[PDB]
Formats: structure tokens, sequence, C-alpha cells
């Protein structure tokens, strides 16, 4: 569960920005290009993408770094 | 006020009324003027052809 | 998709390229079979099919096509849709002026041709002609005629003569219009010549001719030559059930148009008389006119009805215009509404939520897991299973509302916490239960009023709804930082119940080891709840960083404190629960956990104190009873004796001893003082009747009478309505608003006769209806200032500039009404701020202020302090964040993006509901004078010379205690820096006599004084001395009217007594009833007279608005010596002498009014020419912007805390801001704009900053005050000056001006269904600004 | 003061002006001024105290 979003309010500033991360982090956890990096305890994808968020292993740079991981992954993956 | 209605009875108000012979009097130009008029068709001798 | 919305007149070639098709007959649809009739309003060839993918024949059924067009009836078929998409046109036989820019008050085809608007309608109804550029041979090219005077023109000039009349006239004189040769003719009037109000109406009429000719518009176009016309799905007839149909009124709008046209060219074809034509030309005009805006005529109504029929501006502008009815508020899916109740059993981040609607509203959900797992083959059948409410979709429910916030929502939704999010728990039952102490945010009562719920769907609106809206977010008000979940009032009683002493009870005196033991005592029985105990407890403190300090000590302390001490957190020391812990003490109480412990311990700990409240108030069982209302014994002596003296004052009026004022007077204030008696008696019969006995013979106490616990712990009701249930009620009032001489001497406990209770309803009547009419003022008030102010948005992090205001303390008169620390908390310092020993810095330059801060503040001795305020920000189209403040939800400093003039207005309009001698020193210190200039008498006093004197009360720690306004001419016992005592009057003015002191001492003669005209020989009755006394203007003669009455001294050789420094002697001019007392050749000293001169919410909704004020107060604009000029106009001239400036200035006074300086004297810019009340536009034409500010937020601030509401001034400052965005220039210089020509301050600002950063010169301005009805239209986006005011005005003044809207802040993001760009769409539209043009 | 403000003099023209004065725009006439302040306030008809 999740009562108030203070801890993922010190790990990622500004309150809105958040919001934003949270919702694309949940995104790549709904539609199925991921799964999730914490252990669910039956909580939908916005309180797993919080959570993942309160654990630090998640914010927009970790996210970004990721993608283009995955970028990379797809230009090596064409043969 | 613009009330249009009483602008066209101001806009007529100033045309007075026929007496019953000036009417008459009317009707004898219609008939000068379609009198010309067939007087003018008399003189163009394409029309009576067609 | 697109971007900013462009506004502009349309051609009839732009006409016809909308258009496909021309509607030329008057039918509808046919009547027998219902199929669109061709090619009337309701069309196929013209509009669309009817059916989708289906021709009207019925030659094209199916998708087999969607590109081809019948031949046999010209349908193109496509989607219906279509039909809701395409628009016609009607070709007008005779051309019709536009009622748009005819009538509107700002008129344009008025003041484009310079032609008054009555010539203008008297051309239109062909009343008379109008030269069209008919040359120049006796008549000019405006010069309207009669029909006389056109037979006289025409015989007079039979040729090139050119006049028409009607709309052809106008379109003539708009069409031959060459627009630049006036503008350079313009511009020539405006250089040499100068007729300054004509010439201002001149340069506006310049204004909008190259502002035209700016614009790709032309301005024949303001004539109608091809209408369009409305899609049919917009003005739908469409079948009820019965056969009966509904038609909108445009129908019959356009029905009458085209009927009327379809006239006019079968007139014209058969050759009519001028009679018949020019009225047929009037009604297409009326025609024409009633469709594009009814209610500007004759208001022609529809048939079989007198109601007047809707136009299409009855469609835009209005209440039930598209603007506010369907566009900025729209009817949401996926909502629910239901009654509220309690449930005290939730933390409040969870509400109750039927079963029937959460199986209602979230259908879809419940689909879409159904089909998931399998339970629901197809769709169809988990319709089906959902509809049969099989036992198996309640698990599924249980899973799909587990983590998903709904909002909740209650209809006067005034600040923003009205809509807050909660996670939902399934209820047996039909009702929404909310969690209590959220209620008092809703201002909810469980009386009967039902809330609504909306549902997020998206999965951004679940985190928004989480991240921003969850209830536990929401624990500080905008509008202040104090708690808005403070615990009502179950709570706070069973907290001031469980936390009392009473000096008997079980275990008293005993001694416990620990909280523990505390409940186990008083749990089982043995000792009370409240005896006075000394316990054991350990209170950890943060004295380290951030480190739990843990110390333990035997506190002296009650069972009850001990027990509610559990449920305290570890940071909070003791002392904020041994107290009696009432409504302020509890709300202190979570205001230090969370600015200690942050957010998750004061959301835990808020849950257990309201379950302990409940919990203990049961065990309370506070039950109010008619015994617990003690009446007075006192009372009926007292009311016996105030009867007794009304028949002494009675028999003292009937002996013609007194008139009946004073005697009304002295019979209120003996009513007055008698409820007083009766006040201070039952208030000590009942908080100390209590008296009980403990080792001794007995101690009084506080009471725990019912009713005293419920008014003394705040929960409900305070000492009025107790007094008025136990002492006599008031003195009420009649309809005059005069107040009885008979009071209500009966109190609720007792009975009340008719009379009284007759005399009762009258306040209780006006009462309700003022409630009534404050809640729509408080409404429109509210609604005013968020149109004013959505614009503003958080948007840089920082400006860096030095600019701020001063904020000092606000001590006037009296004590103090808010400190200086509760103001500056919150703010930043623009510099740095210095302890009383100077070069000490005690805070940096630009820190963000908290409470260790104030603490910091507190410890030393500062009184004012600079900050920076949002009013003298810096940055372009925002507020820079770490200029605007901290306060929020949160604690921090405001985030970079969130919308404040929002919060702002709000906060300031939501407590609009709740709105409406000498010197007598209080306290002890040292006395300080401010701006004095004052001289000693002969007596030892002090007489004073300068009315701008302050006094201040410092006490040895530097603040200000007291504050007076030193009148003029006091006489001051001590000087100045003296030790003074409580009491001591030290200035005793005479406040009926206004002083004609001097700086002198000689000789009092008479100069220009001439007997029995400007002065009388009166001889006194009283004291005897006969003078020469000035008299009205009425009786002084012809002579010396203009001549007045001096007074000018000599000494004792006859020489002019010179003041003692300058020059100047002391000549002065007294006014009529000025009191010549001492004559020719009589000795002063030092500053004696020389003559004598004896005798709510409408009030924001005037400062924010900033009407003129009645009796205005008149200000000096430059400084300089003061004069006065020419005598008896009415007026006189007041002359300002600058000594390096240019002085010429001259002032027009309305001379029967009191002044206030001499003219001996000198007065600083503005300073103060007479009293009453100011401007703000001289406030801030004369002092500047932050006088002007501080001026409007010391005013309002006065106007809450006269009724105690606290609003932080942040909020009033950015509506101040949102005021004076307009500024006209004064110099153009290299700039591109005029002399007289407003332009918002950002806008020339970013103007001259390229050019004052090139070697040029720049364009220096006039900042300019605007009211927030007048500052909210005069915006550069014409869709936020479009939703609120004044619709018709603001469409055609950015239609002839081809304005173009870049959507530019929140309301035209929310008109045309964007993202926002101030909260969490803030990033999109920087990557979006960042990605624009880049 | 009231009859030194008033323009008219006779009883004529207080009817013609008040016919003028309450329907403005036409031209008035005697006979149907005096059936006008007839119908005003001394008909039976259109004019009733109960
Ligand atoms: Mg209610
Ligand atoms: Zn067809
Ligand atoms: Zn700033």
């Amino acid at each position: 569960a999740r009562v108030t979003v203070q801890d993922a309010v010190e790990k990622i500033g500004n309150r809105f920005d958040l919001v934003l991360v949270a919702a694309r982090r949940a995104r790549q956890m709904q539609v199925g290009g991921k799964d999730p990096l914490v252990p669910e305890e039956n909580d939908k994808t916005t309180v797993i993408a919080l959570r993942e968020i309160e654990e630090g292993l998640i914010n927009n740079q970790i996210l970004d770094v990721r993608e283009r991981q995955e970028q990379q992954e797809q230009e090596a993956a064409e043969l | 006020t613009t009330d249009p209605v009483r602008m066209y009875m101001r806009e007529m108000g100033t045309v007075e009324l026929l007496t019953r012979e000036g009417e008459i009097d009317i009707a004898k130009r219609i008939e000068d003027g379609i009198n010309q008029v067939q007087c003018s068709v008399a003189e163009y001798p394409e029309a009576i052809t067609y | 998709e697109f971007d900013a919305i462009k506004i502009a007149l349309a051609s009839p070639d732009m006409i016809r390229s909308w258009s496909f098709g021309e509607v030329k007959k008057p039918e509808t649809i046919n009547y027998r079979t219902f199929k669109p009739e061709r090619d009337g309003l309701f069309c196929a060839r013209i509009f669309g099919p009817v059916k989708d993918y289906e021709c009207l024949c019925g030659k094209y059924k199916r998708l087999k096509h969607r590109g081809v067009i019948c031949e046999k009836c010209g349908v193109e078929v496509t989607q219906t849709k279509v039909r809701r998409e395409r628009m016609g046109h009607i070709e007008l036989a005779s051309p019709t002026a536009h009622i748009w820019f005819l009538k509107s008050l700002p008129s344009r085809i008025g003041l484009l041709l310079d032609m008054p608007l009555r010539d203008i309608e008297r051309v239109l109804y062909f009343e008379s002609y109008v030269v069209i550029e008919g040359g120049m041979t006796n008549l000019e090219r405006q010069q309207i005629l009669t029909e006389e005077q056109y037979l006289d023109a025409l015989e007079e000039f039979g040729d090139e003569f050119d006049a028409k009349m009607g709309a052809e006239a106008i379109q003539a004189l708009l069409k031959s219009m060459d627009l630049e040769q006036e503008c350079e003719q313009l511009r020539e009037e405006l250089n040499e010549t100068n007729s300054e109000t004509k010439r201002k109406k001149l340069t506006k009429r310049i204004k909008l001719l190259e502002a035209f000719v700016q614009s790709g518009n032309k301005p024949e176009w303001m004539i109608l030559t091809v209408l369009p016309v409305l899609p049919p799905d917009l003005r739908p007839l469409v079948p009820l059930d019965g056969g009966r149909f509904a038609t909108s009124d445009l129908n019959d709008l356009y029905r009458r148009v085209i009927n009327r046209n379809n006239r006019l060219k079968r007139l014209l074809d058969l050759a009519a008389p001028d009679i018949i034509v020019r009225n047929e030309k009037r009604m297409l005009q009326e025609a024409v006119d009633a469709l594009l805006d009814n209610g500007r005529r004759g208001r022609a109504i529809t048939g079989s009805n007198k109601r007047p029929l809707k136009s299409l501006a009855d469609m835009i502008k209005g209440k039930q215009g598209r603007f506010r009815q369907n566009l900025l508020g729209k009817r949401v899916d996926y909502s629910g509404r239901s009654v509220i109740t309690v449930g005290p059993y939730l933390r409040l981040h969870q509400c109750g939520l039927p079963k029937k609607m959460a199986l209602e509203l979230f259908k879809p959900f419940i689909y879409g897991k159904l089909e998931l797992r399998g339970l629901a083959t197809t769709i169809k059948a988990a319709k089906k299973m959902v509809e049969r409410e099989e036992a198996v979709v309640w698990d599924i429910l249980d899973e799909v509302i587990r983590e998903h916030p709904v909002l909740l929502n209650r209809a006067p939704t005034l600040h923003r916490l009205g809509i807050q999010a909660f996670e939902p728990v399934l209820i047996e039952g039909k009702a929404i239960q909310l969690h209590p102490l959220v209620c008092a945010a809703y201002n909810a009562d469980f009386d009967g009023d039902q809330m609504a719920v909306h549902v997020p769907l998206t999965l951004e609106a679940q985190l928004e709804a989480r991240a921003l809206m969850m209830s536990t977010n929401n624990i500080l008000s905008p509008a202040n930082g104090e708690p808005i979940i403070v615990p009502s009032q179950d709570v706070v009683l069973g907290l001031y119940y469980m936390t009392r002493d009473c000096v008997n009870a079980k275990g008293e005196g005993m001694v416990l080891t620990g909280p523990k033991e505390a409940e186990r005592l008083y749990r089982s029985g043995l000792a009370s709840l409240h005896a006075r105990v000394k316990v054991r407890i350990t209170e950890y403190e943060k004295d380290a960083n951030g480190e739990l300090v843990a110390k333990t000590s035997l506190k002296d302390t009650t069972v009850g404190r001990a027990i509610l001490w559990m449920i305290v957190p570890k940071g909070l020391p003791y002392s904020i629960v041994n107290q009696a812990l009432g409504k302020k003490a509890i709300s202190k109480m979570l205001n230090t956990c969370y600015r200690i412990l942050g957010l998750k311990p004061t959301v835990i700990f808020a849950d257990q104190i309201m379950y302990t409240g409940f919990a203990y108030a049961a065990r309370s069982g506070a039950s109010v009873g008619i015994d617990d209302m003690v009446i007075p014994e006192k009372k009926h002596e007292i009311i016996s004796e105030a009867e007794a003296e009304v028949a002494e004052i009675q028999e003292q009026f009937q002996s013609g001893l007194v008139t009946a004022g004073e005697r009304y007077n002295k019979v209120i204030d003996i009513w007055a003082a008698a409820n007083d008696r009766v006040s201070k008696a039952m208030m000590d019969n009942l908080q100390t009747e209590t008296v009980i006995n403990r080792d001794g013979q007995e101690e009084k106490q506080v009471s725990f009478n019912s009713i005293y616990m419920m008014a003394d712990s705040g929960a409900r009701g305070s000492a009025a309505q107790i007094r008025q249930l136990a002492g006599m009620r008031g003195l009420m009032a009649k309809p005059d608003g005069s107040i009885i001489e008979t009071p209500i001497t009966a109190n609720f406990r007792e009975g009340l006769n008719v009379l009284q209770y007759f005399i009762s309803t009258h306040g209780a009547r006006k009462g309700l209806a003022d409630t009534a009419l404050k809640t729509a003022n408080s409404g429109y008030l509210t609604r005013r200032l968020v149109d004013v102010a959505q614009d503003l948005v958080v948007t840089e992090d920082d400006c860096g500039t030095h600019e701020g205001i001063m904020m000092t303390p606000v001590i006037e008169g009296g004590d103090v009404k808010e400190p200086l620390r509760d103001r500056v908390l919150g703010r930043v310092t623009a510099e740095d701020v210095l302890k009383p020993g100077t070069a000490d810095i005690l805070v940096p330059r630009n820190t963000l202020l908290h409470e260790q801060w104030c603490d910091l503040l507190e410890e030393n001795s500062v009184d004012a302090v600079k900050v920076r305020s949002v009013v003298s920000c810096d940055t372009d189209f925002g507020v820079c964040a770490h200029c605007y403040g901290r306060d929020l939800a949160r604690g921090h400093i405001i985030n970079k993006g969130e919308a404040i003039g929002v919060i702002a207005a709000q906060s300031i309009g939501e407590p609009g509901t709740q709105l409406t001698s000498s010197i007598q020193v209080k306290n002890k210190g040292s006395i300080k004078l401010s701006n004095v200039k004052s001289v000693v008498n002969s007596s030892g006093k002090l007489v004073i010379t300068s009315r701008n004197t302050e006094l201040k009360l410092i006490d040895e720690f530097g603040r200000t205690k007291e504050s007076y306004k030193v009148p003029y001419g006091a006489v001051l016992a001590k000087g100045d820096g003296e030790q003074v005592a409580g009491g001591e009057t030290v200035a005793n003015w005479d406040p009926h006599t206004m002083p004609v002191i001097t700086e002198v001492s000689g000789f009092v003669r008479f100069t220009d004084m001439i007997d029995g005209q400007t002065i009388t020989r009166q001889t006194d009755e009283l004291t005897g001395l006969s003078s020469l006394v000035v008299l009205d203007s009425a009786e002084r003669t012809a002579g010396g009217k203009d001549l007045r009455p001096a007074l000018k001294i000599v000494d004792a050789q006859g020489n002019d007594v010179l003041i003692p420094g300058t020059d100047m002697p002391a000549q002065y001019f007294l006014p009529g009833k000025a009191i010549v007392q001492l004559e020719d050749g009589v000795q002063i000293s030092s500053g004696d007279t020389l003559a004598r001169i004896p005798q709510g919410l409408p009030r924001v909704a005037d400062l924010f608005e900033a009407r003129r004020p009645k009796e205005p107060a008149i200000l000096a604009e430059i400084s300089g010596i003061v004069s006065f000029g020419k005598e008896t106009k009415g007026k006189r001239r007041l002359v300002i002498t600058p000594v390096d400036g240019s002085d010429p200035y001259e002032e027009m006074i309305p001379k029967w009014r009191q002044l206030n300086v001499f003219e001996g004297e000198r007065v600083e810019r503005g300073d103060v020419i007479s009293d009453g009340p100011e401007a703000p536009h001289d406030i801030l034409r004369l002092r500047g912007v932050h006088a002007v500010t501080r001026y409007i937020v010391n005013e309002v601030q006065d106007v809450y805390r006269l009724q105690g509401v606290k609003i932080n001034d942040k909020h009033i400052e950015v509506i101040v801001r949102q005021m004076l965005r307009k500024a006209t220039i004064v110099n153009a210089g290299s700039s591109d704009f005029l002399e007289g020509e407003q332009v918002e301050y950002s806008r020339v600002k970013i103007a001259n900053r390229e050019l004052e950063a090139n070697g040029k010169v720049g364009a220096t301005y006039s900042r300019d005050l605007l009211g927030i009805t007048k500052a909210s239209l005069a915006t550069e986006s014409f869709i936020s000056a479009a939703s609120f005011q004044e619709t018709t005005r603001v469409l055609t003044e950015a239609a002839v001006a081809g304005k173009r809207d870049e959507l530019r802040g929140l309301k035209e993001n929310v008109i045309v269904g964007r993202l926002i760009p101030a909260g969490t769409g803030y990033a999109y539209h920087q990557d979006r600004m960042r990605r624009r043009a880049a | 003061e009231t009859l030194r403000v008033d323009p008219t003099n006779d009883r004529l023209s207080a009817l013609v002006e008040i016919y003028r004065m309450m329907r403005p725009g036409e031209p008035p006439t005697r006979e149907a001024a005096e059936s006008l302040f007839e119908n005003l306030f001394f008909s039976e008809d259109r004019y009733d105290l109960s």
C-alpha cells in the first residue's frame, strides 16, 4: 500500500515530474514491455511504480539510460 | 424610436388619398401608356412577321 | 495538432469558400414523410446525408461507394457527422449592416467614418441621404441631407454628384475610404494641433486605423453581402416521442431571413415602387439583425408564444452560452452522487463508497477484468453477468478498487480543498462514508448535503490523484500555514474532558511508572480518568542533527494526559500535552508535529487523535441537560435596578430636563451596562461553581458543567451564545437600524413572551437574507479574482533582483494585531538584514526563512525586514519561484510550475461568506518621534509644527509596542528619547481646534484686516474680551471678498519678527470662523495660537476593483513650497514651487473644504494635502508601486482581520500584480509605440532590454493600475477576455484588430481542451516550447 | 414654477403634447388625442378602480 508519496518526492523533486516519471514507468509495466523490479503485494501498476521510485532504482535518468539501451539492442537485433 | 412599422407609416403618410375620379385619370394614363407601347410595336415589322 | 487561434473578418469570397450550398428556399423538411426538402434549410446536397453512408433516394445505400454523388438527387455519401460540419450561405439581395459593428457601445462603423450613430441609423433606415465622395461642388463627404435637400442638390447640381441611402451608402463610404492618407492627416493633426480631449479621441481613432491597416481587413466587410448559415445538427429539428418536433429558434430566424430575401428578389423582379422596396430593405435589415443578436431592436418574439426567442449571440454570450455552460464546465461521465455520512473507523486516506455505485462507476474496468479472466467469453456476456450481479463479480470489483483513487467533491467548491482523492472501502449501504477530520475542509456538515464522486480513468490521472490530491497530502491550507485537518467537535470535547484535573478523584497524588499503567488504572476503574499524579515519561527530542536524544523524568501531570501521551510521536516534547488541550492547543499540536516530524507521523498522528478523541468522548458521557444552564440569583435584581433607572430617566424626561436623543443614549448605555453585569454574573456562576473538598475545608476550580466544557473547548459556540442561553439576550435592532430602548430581558431557558420573540424574528430573518445575498456576492468576487489571474504561472527558478517591500509589524493605536514573525515566515529576504549591532549578518541575502530562522529573528531585536515580493519581480510572464515564497500544502519552496494565481484568488475569495481625545498610552517604554519638527513654548511644553510626526513606543528591545498618528500642533509634556511611564498623556492637542501655531515670539498684529468687512466686532458675554473676528463669504463685502485677513508679527522695535533660522515672517491667512482672540500689538511666545478654528465584503470589492473614492484625499504632485493663487472661483489655484526643478504647476481645489497645510509650509510628493480616503491611482502615481501594494494589503488585511480570518499576504500581492500589468508609455524614443498608447508592462520591458542592451535610448513608461474587471479584459489573449465578461465588445474589438491568441494561460487551454501549462502539463509545454520553432 | 417650466398654454396643445408623448414618432390629430385622453383615465372601459 501507499498512503503518502513523500519519499518519492524526496527522491525525485518538483512533485510534478514525479507524476510523469511514475506514469511512464507504470506504462512500461502495464503494457507488457517490462516487469516489476520490486516484489508486488497485489498492488496496481501505479503503486508498484511509486515503490520503484522510492527504492531509488527508477528516475528520469535511469529510465532514459534503459530506453537508449533498449534502442541500442534493437539496432543490434536488426541483423 | 426605430419601430420600422411606424417608419413605414410615416413614409407612406405623406401620400394622400385619391378622389373617385383621379383613379379613372390614372387608368387613362395607363391606357395612354399601353397605347403608346402598342403603337411602338405598330412600326416594327419584324415583330409583326414573327 | 495546431497552434495559436486567429480571428478576423469574413470576406464574401471567404464565405463562399466556406459554404457548400446556397439555401434558396425557406422550407425545412417535407411534412408527410420527414425527408429533408431540397434545397431548404435542411438539405442533402448542401449539407450532408441523413443516415450513415446512404443517399437520400436509395441508389447508394452501403459502403460500396463513398466518393460518389447521386445524379438523381445530390448527396455526397459520407458519414452523417459531416452534416454537423458543413455550412451554408445566403446570397442577400440588398446589402445589410452587421449589428455587432453598429450597435455595440464602441461602435466601429461609428468611429471608423467619424460619424455619430444616430445619423448612421438615420441613413440605414432610409430616413435621409449621405454623400459618397460626391466631388467638391457644394457638398462635403459626410454631409447628410434630407429628401428635400436631395432634390435641392440634384436640381442645383444635376451631375458629378453621388449620394445613395441605406446599406449601399454605408458600404460605398467604407469602400471609398483610403486609409493611409487619413493616417498621414491624423498624424499631422496630432503633431501640430492640440485639442486635448478631442485629440485623445483622435489618437484613439488613429490607433484603430493603423491597427486596421496592419491587419488584413477591408472596411466594407463590415456590411454583410453573403450571410453564412449554421449546420443542421447545430439547429436540429428532431422527433420527440409523439410525432411532435422540437425546432431551435435559429430555424425561425433563418426562415425569416430567407423568406424576406426571396421577397426582395421577387420585388426587384417586378420593379416595385420605392416605398415598398425601402420597406423591404428595412425589414431585411431587421431580420438579419435579429438573427445575429436579437435584443438590440424591438425584440422580435417567436410564434405561438410571448417569450422572446434565442439568437446566435444569445448562444455565445451569457450564463447559458457555450463559454460558460459547455466549455469551461462540462457534465462528465464516470461520476456519481449520494448523501454523505460519517464512518469514524477510517484512516484519512480512504473514504466509504457504496457497492452499487462502485459497480455502476467501474463497469468498463469490470468488463475488462472479466474478459481477461475468461469468465465471460464475449463482452455481452460480461454485460449480463454484471447485470445479474453474480457472486463472482464482487471479488473482481474488489480487485479493481484496491489502489484506485476516486475524487470526492462538494458542490460549493470554493477553495482547492473541495476536490480531494480517496481510496474506496466498499460499503454495505447507499451513502458515501466521508472521513470526519476532512469535513472541515469541505465546509460539509452531515445535515443532508450530498457529494459527488468522479473517477480518474487514465493512468496519469490516477498518479495525479495519488501524488497531488490524496487527502493525506492536503493537511495545510493554501491560505495560510495553519492545519486544515484540525479536529472539529466531538474529538476536541473528548480531549478537553480527557486532559483536565479535579482536585479530588480516585488515585489522587499516587505515583505511576509510565503511561501503560495509567491505562491499566483507568480501564480497571481503580483510579479516575483525571487526577493529578506523578508519572515517569520518556520524551525524545531533536537536539543533535536529526537525532532522537532521550530524556526521562517524573512529570507532575494527570492520568488522562499520560494516557494521551502514548499517541504523541517520538519527536514532540511533553509540554504539548501538559495543558488543557482545547481547539487552539490541538491545532498547535498538529502544527508542531508537522513542522518537526514531516508528513507521515502527522498523518498517522491525526488519525490516532481522532480515534482516541471519539473513544474517550464516548467514555465521557458529556451530555447537555436543563440543569446545565445555571441562572444567576443576581439576574432579576440587576433587571429590577435597571427598571428603576429607566424610570428615573423617564421622570427626568417628563420633567423637561433632557431632550430625546440624550435620553435615548442614556437608556441604551444603562441597558448595556446591565447586560454586562448579567454577563459577568453568569460567567462567574458557571465556570467556578464546582467547589469540592480534599484534605481540608474547600477549594474552587473550573467547572464540569456540560455547556461550559462545550464552550471552553471551542467545540461549538462561544460565550455570546452561552450568554444568550443563560443571561439576558442583547439589545435587538428594528428594521431602521435603530436599536430598541427595551431589550429582551429573558433567555431561552426562561420563556420568551410573544412581543420579545416577535422582535427577535426580525434579526433572524435579516440574518438569513444577508447570508443568501453575501453567498451570491462572494461567488462573483471569486470569479472576477480567478479570471484576472489565471495567466500567472511560476515559470522561472530565480530572477535575481534586488527589489522588495519592507515588512514591518502592523501595530496601530493599540496592541499588536499581526506580529513580524507570522508575516515574514515563509517569504524570502531581498538583502541581508543585520543585528541592532550593525555589520552583524544574521541571515544572508536570499534564504528561505523557516521557523528556526524566525526563532533567530525573535532571539535578536529585529523590527523591519526587506522581503522579495511578487509584485516587484523581474520575470517575463510569471513569477519566479525564489521570489514567491513557500506557502502551500507542503512546507518547502514553491515548485517550478504550480499555478499560484488560482490558489491565490481562491484563498482570497473563499472567506467571503464569513465577512460582515488625547494619547492614552497603555504600555511602558521609551518615546520616539519620526518626521517631527517642534518648538518649546513658554510653559515648558513642546508644540509641533510638522504633521508627519509618527509616535513610536520603543522598548529596550528596539521593537515598537505602540504607534500614534500625532496630530498637527499638539502639546507634548515630555520631549524625545526620555523614558516615559504608562498612562502618561504626553501630547494633548485640542481635537476640536485646528492650531494656527507658529515658531515666532512677538506682537500679533492685523494686516489687510478691515473692520466690518473681513472682521466683525464681537463683544463677549461670557469671557468679555471684545475682538474683531473673521466672518463668512456671504457677509464679507465686495472689497474684502478676495482680500483675505492676515496675521503678522513685530517685536518691540516695530521691525518685523523673522523666524529664527529663516527670513520669512509668519503672515497667516484665516478662514471663516477663525476666531481672533489676541488683537493688534499683543505679545505671544513660541508656538502660541494666533487664532483658533473650532468646528465588509463590498469594501474588498471596492479595493480590488479600485473604484474612485467619493471624497478623495488630494495629494501634491511634486515636492515644493506650497502657495495660493487666485481667489473665489469656487476653487483655488494650489501652486507648487520646487527649488531645483521647473515650478509652474497649479491645481484646482474646491475652496469650501478644509485644507491641511498652511501656505508657509512645504510638502513632499505623495504627502497628503487634505484627509479622507485616497484613490490607489494617486498612491501609485506619486509614491511608488511598493507603497500602493502596501496600501492594498494593509487595508484588505484590516477588513479580514476585523472578522479574524487569516490570509497570507502573497495572494493579495499577486492580485495586485495582475492589476497593474498595463502601462501607458510617455516617451516613445527608439520604440514603435505612441505617446498615449496603453500596452502591457511585460511587452515594453522586453522591447527596452533589447534596445537598452544596445546603445540606443529606451522608452520611459507610466505604470497604470487597472481594476480587476478592466485589467482582465485588456489582455493580449481574447478568449480569456471573452470567457466571462462582456463578450460582444471583446469579439468585435478583436475581430476588427485581426488579433492572434497564443493560448497563453490556462483559460484558453481549458477552452480548447489540451494540457494546462501550470501543473503536470508544464513539462509537456516546456518540451513543446523547446521543440516549437527551434 | 411648474407653469414657468411648461411650454404649452391651452387645452389643444396639451392634448397634442400628451398624444405625441404616448405614441411618439407619428404626427398628432385633435379628435384622436381627445379620444386618447378619454381612454386613459376617464373611460369606463380601459381604466378602473374597484
Ligand atoms: Mg448542509
Ligand atoms: Zn439520390
Ligand atoms: Zn522574482
